[PDB]
C-alpha cells in the first residue's frame, strides 16, 4: 500500500501540473478575443459616422 | 492506508475530468475568434471605401 500511495501521488502532482497551462492558455486567447471585439465595435462605428 | 488510497483516487479523477472540461471550452473560442476576424476585416473595407 505505501508504494501504490507514492506512485499514485506523483501521478497527481503531473495532472495538476497540466491543468496550469490548460487554464492559462484560455487565459490569454480570452485576452486577445476582447481587444478583438473593441476593434470591430469602433471600425463599424467609425464606417457608420 | 486504504482510506487515503481512495480520497486520492478521487480527487485525480476529479482533476482529469475538470482538465477535459477545460480543454473543451479552449476549444470553442478558437472558431468564435476566427469568424469575428472575418467580419472585422469587411468591415474595414466597408470603411474605406
Amino acid at each position: 500500500d505505501e508504494e501504490k500511495m507514492e506512485l499514485q501521488e506523483i501521478q497527481l502532482k503531473e495532472a495538476k501540473h497540466i491543468a496550469e497551462e490548460a487554464d492559462r492558455k484560455y487565459e490569454e486567447v480570452a485576452r486577445k478575443l476582447v481587444i478583438i471585439e473593441g476593434d470591430l465595435e469602433r471600425t463599424e462605428e467609425r464606417a457608420e459616422l | 492506508d486504504e482510506e487515503k488510497m481512495e480520497i486520492q483516487e478521487i480527487q485525480l479523477k476529479e482533476a482529469k475530468h475538470i482538465a477535459e472540461d477545460a480543454d473543451r471550452k479552449y476549444e470553442e473560442v478558437a472558431r468564435k475568434l476566427v469568424i469575428i476576424e472575418s467580419d472585422l476585416e469587411r468591415a474595414e473595407e466597408r470603411a474605406e471605401l
